[PDB]
RNA sequence: UUGACCUCGGAUCAGGUAGGAGGACCCGCUGAACUUAAGCAUAUCAAUAAGCGGAGGAAAAGAAACCAACAGGGAUUGCCCUAGUAACGGCGAGUGAAGCGGCAACAGCUCAAAUUUGAAAGCUGGCUUCGGCCCGCGUUGUAAUUUGGAGAGGAUGCUUUGGGCGAGGCUCCUUCUGAGUUCCCUGGAACGGGACGCCACAGAGGGUGAGAGCCCCGUAUAGUUGGAAGCCAAGCCUGUGUAAAGCUCCUUCGACGAGUCGAGUAGUUUGGGAAUGCUGCUCAAAAUGGGAGGUAAAUUUCUUCUAAAGCUAAAUACCGGCCAGAGACCGAUAGCGCACAAGUAGAGUGAUCGAAAGAUGAAAAGCACUUUGAAAAGAGGGUUAAAUAGCACGUGAAAUUGUUGAAAGGGAAGCGCUUGUGACCAGACUUGCGCCCGGCGGAUCAUCCGGUGUUCUCACCGGUGCACUCCGCCGGGCUCAGGCCAG
RNA sequence: GGGACCGAGGACCGCGCUCUGCAAGGAUGCUGGCGUAAUGGUCACCAGCGACCCGUCUUGAAACACGGACCAAGGAGUCAAGGUUUUGCGCGAGUGUUUGGGUGUAAAACCCGCACGCGUAAGGUGAGAGCUUCGGCGCAUCAUCGACC
RNA sequence: UGAGCCCGGGUCGAACGGCCUCUAGUGCAGAUCUUGGUGGUAGUAGCAAAUACUUCAAUGAGAACUUGAAGGACCGAAGUGGGGAAAGGUUCCAUGUGAACAGCGGUUGGACAUGGGUUAGUCGAUCCUAAGCCAUAGGGAAGUUCCGUUUCAAAGGGGCACU
RNA sequence: AAACUUUCAACAACGGAUCUCUUGGUUCUGGCAUCGAUGAAGAACGCAGCGAAAUGCGAUAAGUAAUGUGAAUUGCAGAAUUCCGUGAAUCAUCGAAUCUUUGAACG
């Protein structure tokens, strides 16, 4: 249950915020998990997804197939990945759309700056359990 | 309502205020009433703890149970059972528990230093030109026109004079 | 007793739990600023005016020059260390005196001064 | 709005002109020029007796009659059927006024959700928490556009001493669906008797039944109320051997033969 | 001849400031009528609406020329009662306060009247190497001291301090922090059902292809990363001048606001001709003075305050400003006129008036290709779970209309009762129970023994029972009861 | 002797008689066909009989007059203050927490100080409901004579 | 009994209902009611006068009102002619379309769409003042502002000089 | 018999009711106090590769500087980003600027 004053449970506005948020507010809503060996190798669970990123499609009519993404629409909130496709009347493939918290993250770009936030992630993780633990 | 709908058909942010108050709710510092102050617990419940009076007038309503801050005549003169024309000015001077109160007792009862005012250099080697001329006799001392231009009295001078340690 | 514009001038205490909240955070916020101090100053006992409500007495605004000579606080410390001092109010009786004096002996007893610096 | 159906200007257009008599929007240049305005029977017009702020939405109560009312349900809550009536799954649970020792309630080792979950299944309040949790779902009508998207049951009330059990149960629960909690000095009718029916499953504490008795003994200008019957039991009064006694012979069956 | 002072001017001189917008709330000015009542007139609406001027985050008011008559209270503001009382009203319509009392919040001060006269000690500029240099204002008075429940001056003896850094803290923004996408079924898609788990100071809310605590954002508490400005501040550097301050005592002093009070008069206003206040005109003050009350008390005794100069936070108001959180509200003829490129399209010379209009689909995957057609489009074909969703798009009523099916119809139709014909339908029944035989096949026949439970005399298990006793099936026979219409 | 319409009830009880039983406080027995659109029902039409077009308004009543092209949606005794009658509830010579204050899981709920609002600080004669130890006690209230302010 | 309630079949796609209390913007045939939609009348009234049209050929799917040629009529310099002022504002020109408008139609159009088009020392404005109006000096007015226009305004130019 | 008028049904039309939804309105509550000659409010004209309106901006014109984030924008077209980087973005923050004609509007 809320506590704070500053958050509203407010339907009306959170629909309003997540439908016209800006682009890196739709970023961060468009984190995505990570896979079992990433959560044992990073302690991370969840992290934005990004263009070099290769996922594992879990969910929709795609079953189990995987692919590296190929854009993050983040207009429509949705991410293309490669080979999964429909074509259209024409011939002519387009990419589905599809939803982060649909896929599931197999294989991780990496940079610097990645690289700061799951160490970031992982420092709050491991700090907050040995507070726990001790 | 014009300048709301304009607001809210702009693409520019809205300029969300924080919730700043221009006074604070909790004591702060490094102070003991600041280091045993519960920000989860209300005034009355804190000064109970502290052994403090919050409010000195009439109670206004019902307190909680455990609440303990909201308080020969010969001449036949009514004020000779309240004894004990010139009073102190700047100070009183006056006379199981909770800790707090008695930390703040000890800090109250304290020892402190004064810091005494000195006597200039000029009025140093006035005072030692009087003396130098007169030696002790504080009526000539005061008498005196041409090293006393002030004509301050001889209780003053011997004052002054024994402040300077020329008795 | 509808003849005016009472629809205009009519007016509704929907913030009374509101005003309530905000008056307790104002006493906690003098009590924040004033934080060892109590929240309020110490007022006199004075007696009713009329014969009706004579038999009573309440707090009054501030206390009387020469009460606070006899009970030995300064003037000029007195709205310092917490007094409330009343200039305009004259004693004219003993009985009063003797109470306000009795009363400033007890806020004596009871308080802690703190040594200037 | 009080402004509602009232920012418009229109007149009436007469008497003998073959349309009717009620004001109509001035203009000419648009659908809005002469529409009926300024009638609750009349589209964008004003409602009949428009709503106000000054409605008088609260009810005050006797203090008194609240008193009564909470000793009432304390009592009902004591009654054992009232809570099957109720509609509170207790079966496997013995001691209708439960009494749960305060040196397991008080403290970190009720703080722990998880813990105050194992607590509730030890002593029998597991189906009531499993019943509200199962019966969770969505409202029908307009609350779910209103802030009121959901609704399920309501379960145990939990009753505990600020003093000695020491608030932190609240947040060991305050998680778990249908379970509340509430101080002993302060019981709410609401929380007692929720929709006006009588008998709510309650779990006290050894602190919190000393100060229902100390609560109750303190309450000013209130005394528990002397009841208008002293047996209630009416099959024992009326069956008693002094009424059968002094009782005159029957004057006929309960389905008596019919003659002609 | 020259030089000062006074007064009045010039400058695109040096440096500043006002106008307008907003006006929800606030301070003033100005100022109606509709309405109600009454022979008539005053009154009421209303000291309101409209008009004009002026501020702020609040404004305004405010530290008694107050209230009282008591044992007195003690600046202002607001709430509750006082009270629909006093009071004024053809004692009509009616109008209509305040003292006391309970509460919220409380805070007190600055001048003018005195000579610094052993010292204009005061201040604006603009030139600066930032240290002090000049120009000036000002004696027709700028500093210090004092502001009448006071004060000054002396004497006297105690008691009082000033600056500059400043770790750190508080407030607010930001970084980070729990757990299933395990298995089966339906489904285009599980967020649905079932199974087994997990987290919970977090089961608020939202998104995701259908109802998701554990897929994602967030949500709870403690911390933690960096930043912002305000205030507090442990300590540390210094301090100075015969500098300032409080009190005490007294063979010395003690200045308090004028075309203002007041008197007459006119208008306006108030519950308020001791005129309730205000304004205009005429006259025009006082110093043991002036103002307001008390009082038959024997004379105007007594009581209570100092007006005509000024400042001041808080409790108070708020349809406007920057936001935020909510609701037993409304749900596209509703809710603001406006859920949409709405104060828009449009109308009026103009002041102004002012609408209608939301929804494909999970995803455009918004129909490739073939054929007819001048084309618009049609027909095949295709996408989709669905085209009985084709951007004339969720669902798709009635009024009204077309086609097909059946029927009726000699100057109205429609409606009630009762048949008949044709079409089309809901029920009811499909056998149940109990005895006589045989075949069986099994397990809980009676009684007794132990344990348990209970209504303390009833049951339940386990043993006993060994199958002329129980319990189910089959192949037969008979009884009773079974639907509709009738004799 | 012939015909028509009806069969309410559901162990026994009662009144009776013509009493091994009965026509006596309400129908049973025997039998047949069918067991399905057969009975029954709903629609459409025919047939015999019946049958002014609704509302408003006026009047003693009619007539006149007025509104009515059809359909969908909207649409009219509500809210507040002050009085007053009755019903339910709590306390009761008292009653009213919610001005305000204190807690709070925070517009909820719980608690309360001093005021304040409104109200409060003796019989006789005869009946009489209801009790009685059947000798009489005597509610409320009424009529009269009373007593007091 | 009734207001109504329940089920089946078809359509549809995301929420809804029974029971006990609470609450109200809660129940329609009328109000010459409001908004919207839809009928009969009804393929009915009707689509004017300016005398007038005809043949061939061309474009085009389609030609009475689109064009070329030929006839037959008309405005008759006070024009049915050629240019302007005011107003409008791209209507001008070329190409393309035929959804809507042009009381019929259209290949046509002042329609819709896409491009293009207005060249000045000598033409007009730009300069001057006319009737009249505004500011300034003053003066009214509670004030928004009013009077006032040469007024009892220190109001405008130019020159000379061995410095 | 057909046609026509009328009744009922099936399907198809007209129309947009019902049901469902809602980045909207309405009401209440809470923290805070900030327009303009350093040129406001308002009006106008320009600016995008392909834009009319809305929105943003002002010839530095759907914008520049700085800080933060960290890999986009999107209808199409063209460039990016080396990704082990002073760095995409119709991103956010925002302390620096640019800021056409008017409008209290001021040669």
């Amino acid at each position: 249950m809320k506590v704070r004053p500053t958050v509203s449970s407010s339907r009306r506005k959170a629909r309003k915020a997540h439908f016209s948020a800006p682009s890196s507010v739709r970023r961060v809503i468009m984190s995505a998990p990570l896979s079992k060996e990433l959560r044992e190798k990073y302690n991370v669970r969840s992290i934005p997804i990004r263009k070099g990123d290769e996922v594992q499609i879990v969910r929709g009519a795609h079953k189990d197939k995987e692919g590296k993404v190929t854009s993050v629409y983040r207009l429509k909130y949705v991410i293309h990945v490669e080979r999964v496709t429909r074509e259209k009347a024409t011939g002519q493939t387009v990419p589905i759309g599809i939803h982060p918290s649909n896929v599931v993250i197999t294989k991780l770009h990496l940079d610097k700056d990645r690289e700061n936030i799951l160490a970031r992630i992982k420092a709050g993780r491991e700090q907050v359990a040995k507070a726990k633990g001790k | 309502r014009e300048l709301q709908k304009r607001k809210r058909r702009s693409s520019r942010p809205t300029i969300r205020m924080p919730n700043r108050r221009k006074k604070a709710l909790n004591p702060a510092g490094n102070n003991i009433i600041a280091k045993s102050w519960n920000k989860k617990e209300t005034l009355s419940q804190n000064y109970t703890r502290f052994g403090l009076v919050a409010k000195l007038g009439k109670a206004t309503g019902g307190t909680a149970p455990g609440n303990k801050a909201l308080l020969s005549e010969s001449d036949a003169v009514p004020q000779q059972q309240q004894q004990e024309n010139h009073i102190r000015q700047h100070d009183l001077e006056l006379e199981s528990k909770p800790e707090v109160l008695r930390a703040l007792e000890r800090e109250a009862t304290r020892p402190v230093e004064k810091t005494v005012r000195h006597q200039s250099e000029r009025e140093r080697e006035w005072l030692q030109r009087l003396v130098d001329k007169h030696g002790d006799d504080v009526a000539a001392m005061a008498r005196d026109r041409k090293l006393n231009p002030y004509q301050q009295t001889a209780s003053d001078i011997k004052r002054r004079l024994k402040k300077a340690g020329l008795l | 007793h509808f003849r005016k514009h009472w629809q205009r001038r009519v007016r509704c205490h929907f913030d009374q739990p509101g005003k309530k909240v905000t008056r307790r955070l104002a006493r906690r916020a003098k009590a924040a600023a004033l934080a060892p101090r109590p929240v309020d100053k110490l007022r006199p006992i004075v007696r009713c005016p009329t014969v009706k409500y004579n038999r009573r007495t309440r707090l009054g605004r501030g206390f009387t020059l020469e009460e606070l000579k006899a009970a030995g606080i300064p003037r000029l410390l007195a709205p310092t260390i917490g007094i409330a001092v009343d200039h305009r109010r004259k004693n004219l009786s003993e009985e009063s005196l003797a109470a306000n004096v009795q009363r400033l002996k007890d806020y004596k007893a009871r308080l802690i001064l703190f040594p200037r610096k | 709005s009080e402004k509602a159906g009232h920012q418009t200007s229109a007149e009436s257009w007469g008497t003998g002109r073959a349309v009717a008599r009620i004001p109509r929007v001035s203009g000419g240049g648009t659908h809005r020029a002469g529409q009926g305005a300024f009638g609750n029977m009349c589209r964008s017009g004003r409602m009949f007796a428009p709503t106000k702020i000054w409605r008088k939405w609260h009810v005050k109560i006797n203090q008194g009659q609240k008193r009564f009312a909470t000793a009432s349900a304390l009592a009902a809550s004591a009654v054992a059927p009232l809570l099957m009536a109720r509609g509170h799954q207790v079966s496997t649970v013995p001691e209708v006024p439960l009494v749960v020792d305060s040196a397991a309630v008080a403290g970190d080792a009720v703080a722990k959700t998880a813990a105050a979950y194992k607590l509730l299944k030890a002593i029998g309040a597991g189906p009531d928490v499993e019943k509200v949790k199962k019966s969770k779902k969505l409202r029908a009508g307009k609350g779910k556009m209103r802030g009121r998207r959901h609704r399920q049951r309501r379960g145990p009330l939990i009753v505990y001493s600020p003093e000695h059990d020491g608030k932190e149960l609240v947040k060991g629960f305050r998680n778990i669906p249908g379970v509340e909690t509430c101080p002993v000095d302060a019981l709410n009718l609401l929380q007692l008797a929720p929709g006006g029916h009588l008998g709510r499953f309650i779990v006290w504490t050894s602190a919190a039944i000393k100060q229902l008795d100390a609560v109750y003994e303190s309450k000013k200008g209130f005394f528990l109320p002397a009841n208008i019957v002293s047996q209630a039991d009416l099959s024992r009064l009326i069956n008693s051997t002094e009424i059968q006694s002094v009782l005159r012979a029957p004057k006929g069956e309960a389905r008596t033969k019919r003659a002609c």
